[PDB]
This record gives structure tokens, C-alpha cells and sequence, in this order.
């Protein structure tokens, strides 16, 4: 179930859900696990809001355990396509995926929250056939761990050698550790 | 003198 | 005439306007700047210039126009459009204001057209079997402001003879409370409110206030309420007047000659008995109007409410030979001490 | 008498950056008045008039065309707005108060207030909402206005009578601005874009001019803004203004004789001061003035409020010969430098 | 199925379900356990109370066996971010999580039901492959646990030690008891 708001405007009363009123503000939610289906939906918010207005900065709110890569993928460049400045904020939790989306904000606008925890590993994968095809999928999925180890040095400005190593196992970070890592900007403790 | 101006 | 000299003597009168004052003083000089010397320049169609006051309640609007009209050597007029039925109705007509300001000139055409004319109650005038104190008003009004001469008859009419006094050279001041003209400028003003953590919401009431909202009003805004926009084109300058200050208050008690304070000190005088003021019952006060909401006409009810019980039971009371107000006495817990 | 090519050139000293919109009116008005000196002499009976409708920005001086016009030819103009108005015997308005208040400028009009003109702002407020006393109903009521007939009026107010004027003479000018006007043309005409990825996005809000969409407008488009295609078929002319420019804000304060930087020059003149205003100054205003979405509108508020000190302490200084003016200074951060 | 109700206003009659009457007067529904949707949904019910009045109180009612601790801890920091007091409200029971967010509300404004319970263990958790990974999953809810416990003493007035010793197994709270332990303010038994 969702609850549903009225809005006052001069025109009348509109009634709208919890969900579509965030997204008139440039808000969009990012929950649960990261696939097809849930990030096609994220990308249309994303358009829709640029045609509205180019110049204003929109915010990402990402609680989510990760999913697919692929998946993930089309949000981060499109995020960097558009001209608006997509400020990013971690609420609870942000896996692998969604990690990359959070440090792929616009610089300067990303936030995390003081309880909240981010977590690093390298790509899953598995297949199962010929030594011939397994060949095929192992170069293709360490193409891939290379280039999101590439791409997340760019944002956080460390070395590709240190997002090597420190990308080989799981790696939790707690907030303020996130700052200091160049992952985020700040931390949203209070409303000032 | 006195105007009864009303609208439905 | 000196901007600096006007603005000392206003001061005298009226205390927390320190902007506005500033702004009478240049339309008004650059009104007679161009009467006795002007409109011999090398560019055209220089701009009248004229004065527009807005202010809640009790912010002296007719005190500054009183002010001016004492300092000021030729005369000056106080013709309020609350009566004024246009077509020659049986209320009272436009015209009659053009016949008052010669009563004050004394049939001085040479003098007259160098007067200054203020209106109050503006607000009343808003367009809305007939209406005649309506947008009816705004028509009349406007050919005066426009430019025009018009047609009074010298001592009323004996031969129908009329005087064709101009009425471009004279300054004219529309003045008045508006209602409501808080909500019009708050919807353009606060352009709506964010939700999410970067985005600041606003409080209760912190740039909604009468402060600090008429200085960013335009012209468009006006529209909106009722006025025309042509009798808005002729008047470019807008004062904009603060509410109230609390150090003005406790000044407008004890340095002016008329304060409430020295008023029932006198009524009291006259019965043998002597009265006191201390500074800390000043400054409650102060508290106290302001959140009345309505001026220093409304400061009347603070004190007679205070010193109901004091005058009440001051005839039978006896060896009484003076009363101290403290504090508390504004607070209403504890009674004024009696001095024998 | 006049021609439109001198027509254009007193329409260019008081106006810029619209020279389509200018020999639109000229050839317009020119032969609008042609129909009336000559009459229905001719063979020709019943000579049809042609009206006139003007679609542009806000405060991109339309109000402008049709006072200056007014000035220079004589007749009699107003400026009547169209939000207030209501569907015939709604409390709001009704259309017979616009039909007394272009006879309001002499008052006493038979065969002189025909040839008038008449000025509508904001006619798309009244579009027919498709979800009416605002919308379409309105419409419907001005159709038999425009094309022609008499309404009984009092002269003055006042008899036992009314007098009757034609108004298929009169000529009409619906202004207004018709916002969002470009997301219809542009799906309709150049392309459906602003919300994919190869279509292009609204980037150029401010580095390229709506203005040459709107251009290429046609009437099947305002059918679908809310308008009557019948309403729209009795204003035949269309006339579209661009934008405003910077650099044309600057020339706005220059060209014009009537420029507000000139009126402070004169005004100096004859007080033996002189006057300055710097190219660094004037580009800084434009900024301020797109900055509050108010055009040409909202630019005295600028000037009047930053020589607000300079002209209340001019009168008092003295062996001041010059004032020069700098970006600073209209910003607020620094004060005007003075010459001796 | 949701009951319709009607708000009688001067502009008109409107319909709302009994959920989003309840939302326009400062009111949200904490049911269930404790996910990553549920707790996502009323973060964004906490923010448009926010905008609307940011200077009168919000109520939680919360009745819940808990859950995932990360969608829980996502709902804490926005009570304590947002200028509004948060008050809170135990029916029927409050859970290891259900409690943190129950005492993390504003002091003072903090009520339990004269039957309710509260319950409070350690966190729970597990993993399944290298020992290498096990030690780094282990270290990570211990940073959690020990975090939880420094919270809880923070709201609860309590001492570290102690929090320590009572979080190590499942300890049942009756009402009476948590007023005494520093939980919650008072009783709502009847309505004067
Ligand atoms: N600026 C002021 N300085 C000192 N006393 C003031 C001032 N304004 C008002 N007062 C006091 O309040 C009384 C009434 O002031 P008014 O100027 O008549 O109020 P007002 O707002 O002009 O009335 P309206 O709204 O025009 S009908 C004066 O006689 C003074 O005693
Ligand atoms: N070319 C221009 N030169 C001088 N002033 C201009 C010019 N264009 C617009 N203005 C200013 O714009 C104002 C009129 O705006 P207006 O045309 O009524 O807006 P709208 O187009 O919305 O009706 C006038 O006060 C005038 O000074």
C-alpha cells in the first residue's frame, strides 16, 4: 500500500502518491536489489526531469543490497550524460552496485548518512559448458571488474592499483571513513 | 440605491 | 528647501520610517526642481514625479502628510475618496477637491498649482443596479494625474465663468492600507518549498512578515487587486514603511507632548495627586502592542486596562498623595504600590 | 496623413529590437485610417476592417507600441485588461465597462471615438479549459463586440437618454503573452524533442531566441493553446515579437530620447551639475533584470533604489560638477566617486 | 482491503483511505517486519511532513517483530536529522530493532502501552564460504553490535557495560520496567 498527499496548488486540490510527489521535487528512489526492470523505471524519471528543467540538481536517494551489473550500468552513464548534476545519498545500505552509482555523483553533492555503511567486492559471476566458452565469459567479466575498478578511481581520485587490493574481498566502510576515502563530500548530520 | 447582486 | 533639513524636522514627528524619509525628500524636491526652473532640457517627456505610500495601521501615514504640510509654505490637502460618488452624485464629486485646495490657497492659481494633494483610504476605491463608489473613482482620478485642465467655478458661481487652473504641476500622494496585499507577493516571493535534505523549508514565519515584503513589490502586483494599471503607470516611486519598532515606542511616550503618559498625568493633577512612569513599565508595554497588531492607536487599551482597578478605586482611597507603577502592575499579578 | 515608412521611424525612437512587429502595425494602422477618411465613397461599400493580434514575452514592449502610438496619432487610447472580466453577469465583470472607458478620454465623443483604438492584455488567461465563466464563454461574447455594433452609453453619466456608437470603425489590439506556446509548434513544426536521448533537450533557455518558432505560428496551433478558431479568424494580422537583449537593455538606456538615463541628465542640467553613466554600469542592470524574470518592467526599481543616497545628499553637497558611476556601486558594495 | 473515509472541508468533500488520513496529521504506521521497501517508504512519508510543518510533532506507532537492521538504521538517522520531535508509541510489541527506533525518539515524548512488550537481543547474522571472508563478515557486525549499544545508552541514559551485559541474550521488557530502565518517558493508560 501507498499513502496518498494533497497539493495544495491555485488551481485546485490534486491528489497525489508518496512516491510521485518526491518526484515533482527532482527526487527519485533507488530500492531494493538492481535489475532490468527497476533500473529501466529510474532512467525514464532521470529524462523526464531533465525536460523540466536542465538547470536544477537532482537528488538520488540509494538504499539497495546491489544486483546486476549490467543493470547498474545504464543509470551511471546516463547520469553522466545529462547536464544536471546528480547528487547522490546513502540511506542504510550501499552494495558493490550500488556503491558505484553513489560515488558517480556530481562531485561535491555526494553525502552519506552518519550510520550508514558502504560495501565493496569484486563482480559474481559462473558459467557452466565447454572450457572453450568458459574462456569466453571469464576475459569478458574481468574486462569488467577492470573498468569498474577504472571508472572508481576517477570519482574517488585514489590509484588503480589501491582499488585492486582493496577491491579483491568484501570491504566494509563506515561513514566517516567514506569522506576520508574520497568516496563522498560530507556528512548530512543535522539540518543546518 | 440599493444594488442585489448574486451569482450562482 | 533641503533634503537634510526636511528629514530633521519629520523626525520630530515620526519615529521609525528612516527610509521612507529619504524618499519624500527627493520626489518632493525633484517635484518643484522642475516646476520653477524645469522642462527647458534637451530631452522630452520628463517623468512626473510622484509619491505612493504603503503601510499597515497606525504607521503614521497622516502624520508624515500633517508634518509636511506645517513645514511646507504653500498648502496642502487631505481629500479622502471613502465619499467620493463620481458623475455629481448626491455624496460629493472629484471636483470638490480642486475647490478646496484654492480655500487653502486662497484663489492663488500662481499658488495653487504648486500645491501638493494626499488621499487616503485608497484601498476602498478597488473595482469590484449600480456602482458609484467603485472603479467609477479611478477614472475621474486618473484624468487628473494624466494631465488635464479643468472647470471650477470662482466662489461657486454667481455669467457661468470658470478658472482653467492646470493640474499637471501639482504633486499628488495616494496613500492607504492595503488588505491583503501580503498573499499576492508571498506566492511570486516564495516561488514554492523543497522537500528533500539539501533543499531548506521555511518556518512558520520567517520572510512572511509585513517587513521586508512591500520593498520588493511591483506594479504587476497592484493589478491583481483591483487598481488599474494606468493609474499605476503614472506613479513610478513606491514607500514602503515598517511596521513598528520597540525602542520607537517607548520614545513615542515620553518625547512627544502628547503621549499618553503626560495625558492622564494631568487628569490626575487636577484631583491632587501625583503620577510616575518608570522605564521598566515602559518597555513591557511595548511587548505587549506589538502583538496586537494594530499601531499606536491600539497602545490606548494596554494602559486603561492596567489602571482600571487604579482609577477605579482611587477617588475613595484617601492620603493616596502618589502612585508608582512597577513592572508586575502591566503583567496585572500584582496591584500598583500607593504612596501616602 | 503620415506614411508608414515615417510611422516607423518615430516607432523606432521609442522602441528597439521589433522590426517585423513594426511594419506590421504601420501598414495596419495606415490603411485602418485610410478606410475612414475616405469612407464608402468609392464603389467599394462596407469596407471590411482588419484587426490586430499581438503574441510576445513579457515586458517586451508591446503596451509600449500602442502608447506611443497614441502620442503621435492623437487619437484616443486604453489600456482595458481581460483577467477580471467574466461571461456575461458573472461577478467579476461584464464587457459593456470596456465600451465606456475608451469614451472616458474626452468624455464626449459621436463621430471622433470611432476612429479610437483599444489595447487587451493578458487574453490567455481566458482559454477554454478542457476538463465555464473564465474559459471559452468568454470568448463567445466578444465575437459580436469586434465586428462591429452600438451600445447604448451615458454620456458623462449625466437627460432621459443614451447615445449610440458605432464600433466597427474602431480598431482592436489583443495583446498578450502565450506561454509554453513552443512545446505545440515545435512537435507540430520542427521537431518532437526535449525529453530523449538523440532529441534535443530545452539547453538553449537563454543562448537562442524562442522567438524564431513562434515565427512560424499559425492559427491551427492557438486552436489548440484553448482559443476559438472563430475568435481568432476576426484578428486576421498576427504579429510576434523575438526576446529582449542584453546588449538591447543597454541601447534601451541610449537610443531612446526618452531614456531613463537621460531624464537624471536633464534633470541636472538646470541645477549646473553634470551627469555620467558608464558602459561597465548598464551591463550589470541587464543581469539583475533577467535575474527577476521581469523584462524592461522591473528595471526603475534598480536606478531609484542605487541614487536613492547620491540624490538626497546632492542638494546638500556642494562644488560638485560630476558624478560618475560604477558595476560596483550597483551591486551595493561601494559608493558612487564624486568630482569637485 | 482499506476502509474510505471522508474529510468534511469547506472547499468540498474528499475521500481518503483510513492510512493517508491519518498521514495529514502528522501520523505514520510502522507494521511488519523491518525491509528494505517498508523502511524506504516511510522515510519519504517523513520528509513531506517536513516541508509541510517543520515545527510540529510527528507520531510513530510502531507494533513489529523487527528485521534487517540496515533498513532500520536508515529510518534513525532521519529522526534524528529532521527538527521535528519524533514521538513514539509501542503497541503490541517492539523488537530488537522495533526498540532502537522506539527509544531513539525525542526525550520526553516516548510512550509505551500499559500491555506492551519489548524485547532486545544482539544482532543476528552468517556466512558460508573461506575463512577469510568469515573474519571479515564477523568483524563488520561487531562494529554494528557495539555501535547498537553505544546508541542505546545514549538515549537510555544507561552505561555501556550494562547495555553489554543485558544485549548478550533475549531480554523481555514489561511497561512498567522500561520506564525504570530509562526506555520510555511514561504510560498512556487513559485519556485525561
Ligand atoms: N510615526 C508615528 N510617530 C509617533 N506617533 C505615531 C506615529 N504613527 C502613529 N502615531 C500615533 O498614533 C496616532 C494615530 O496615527 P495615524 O497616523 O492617524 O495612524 P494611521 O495609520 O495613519 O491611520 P490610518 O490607517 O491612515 S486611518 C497619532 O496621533 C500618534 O499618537
Ligand atoms: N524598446 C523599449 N524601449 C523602452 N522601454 C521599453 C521597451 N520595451 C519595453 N519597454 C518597457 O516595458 C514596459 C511596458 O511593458 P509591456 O509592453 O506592458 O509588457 P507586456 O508586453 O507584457 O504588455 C514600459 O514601462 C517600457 O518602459
Amino acid at each position: 500500500l501507498v499513502p496518498m498527499v494533497i497539493e495544495q496548488t491555485s488551481r485546485g486540490e490534486r491528489s497525489f502518491d508518496i512516491y510521485s510527489r518526491l518526484l515533482k521535487e527532482r527526487v527519485i528512489f533507488l530500492t531494493g536489489q538492481v535489475e532490468d526492470h527497476m533500473a529501466n523505471l529510474i532512467v525514464a524519471q532521470m529524462l523526464f526531469l531533465e525536460a523540466e528543467n536542465p538547470e536544477k540538481d537532482i537528488y538520488l536517494y540509494i538504499n539497495s543490497p546491489g544486483g546486476v551489473i549490467t543493470a547498474g550500468m545504464s543509470i551511471y552513464d546516463t547520469m553522466q550524460f545529462i547536464k544536471p548534476d546528480v547528487s547522490t545519498i546513502c540511506m542504510g545500505q550501499a552494495a558493490s552496485m550500488g556503491a558505484f552509482l553513489l560515488t558517480a555523483g556530481a562531485k561535491g553533492k555526494r553525502f552519506c548518512l552518519p550510520n550508514s555503511r558502504v560495501m565493496i567486492h569484486q563482480p559474481l559471476g559462473g558459467y557452466q559448458g565447454q572450457a572453450t566458452d568458459i574462456e569466453i565469459h571469464a576475459r569478458e567479466i574481468l574486462k569488467v571488474k577492470g573498468r569498474m575498478n577504472e571508472l572508481m578511481a576517477l570519482h574517488t581520485g585514489q590509484s588503480l592499483e589501491q582499488i585492486e587490493r582493496d577491491t579483491e574481498r568484501d570491504r566494509f566502510l563506515s561513514a566517516p571513513e567514506a569522506v576520508e576515502y574520497g568516496l563522498v563530500d560530507s556528512i548530512l548530520t543535522h539540518r543546518n | 440605491x440599493x444594488x442585489x447582486r448574486x451569482x450562482x | 528647501p533641503t533634503p537634510h533639513e526636511i528629514r530633521n524636522h519629520l523626525d520630530d514627528y515620526v519615529i521609525g520610517q528612516e527610509q521612507a524619509k529619504k524618499v519624500l525628500a527627493v520626489a518632493v524636491y525633484n517635484h518643484y526642481k522642475r516646476l520653477r526652473n524645469g522642462d527647458t532640457s534637451n530631452g522630452v517627456e520628463l517623468g512626473k514625479s510622484n509619491i505612493l505610500l504603503i503601510g499597515p495601521t497606525g504607521s503614521g501615514k497622516t502624520l508624515l502628510a500633517e508634518t509636511l504640510a506645517r513645514l511646507l509654505d504653500v498648502p496642502f490637502t487631505m481629500a479622502d475618496a471613502t465619499t467620493l460618488t463620481e458623475a455629481g452624485y448626491v455624496g460629493e464629486d472629484v471636483e470638490n477637491i480642486i475647490q478646496k485646495l484654492l480655500q487653502k490657497s486662497d484663489y492663488d492659481v500662481q499658488k495653487a498649482q504648486r500645491g501638493i494633494v494626499y488621499i487616503d483610504q485608497i484601498d476602498k476605491i478597488s473595482r469590484k443596479t449600480r456602482d458609484v463608489s467603485g472603479e467609477g473613482v479611478q477614472q475621474a482620478l486618473l484624468k487628473l494625474i494624466e494631465g488635464t485642465v479643468a472647470a471650477v467655478p470662482p466662489q461657486g458661481g454667481r455669467q457661468q465663468e470658470f478658472l482653467q487652473v492646470d493640474t499637471s504641476k501639482i504633486l499628488f500622494i495616494c496613500g492607504g492600507a492595503f488588505a491583503g496585499l501580503d498573499k499576492v507577493i508571498s506566492h511570486r516571493v516564495e516561488t514554492g518549498s523543497g522537500i528533500g535534505f539539501g533543499a531548506t523549508v521555511k518556518a512558520k514565519s520567517d520572510k512572511a512578515s509585513e517587513g521586508e515584503l512591500l520593498a520588493q513589490v511591483e506594479p504587476e502586483d497592484l493589478i491583481k487587486f483591483g487598481l488599474i494599471p494606468e493609474f499605476i503607470g503614472r506613479l513610478p516611486v513606491v514607500a514602503t514603511l515598517n511596521e513598528l519598532s520597540e525602542e520607537a515606542l517607548i520614545q513615542i511616550l515620553k518625547e512627544p507632548k502628547n503621549a499618553l503618559t503626560k495625558q492622564y498625568q494631568a487628569l490626575f493633577n487636577l484631583e491632587g495627586v501625583d503620577l510616575e512612569f518608570r522605564d521598566e513599565a515602559l518597555d513591557a508595554i511595548a511587548k505587549k502592542a506589538m502583538a496586537r497588531k494594530t499601531g499606536a492607536r491600539g497602545l490606548r487599551s494596554i494602559v486603561e486596562a492596567a489602571l482600571l482597578d487604579t482609577m477605579y478605586d482611587l477617588p475613595s482611597m484617601e492620603d493616596v498623595e502618589k502612585v508608582v507603577i512597577d513592572e508586575s502592575v502591566i503583567d496585572g499579578q500584582s496591584e500598583p504600590l500607593l504612596i501616602y
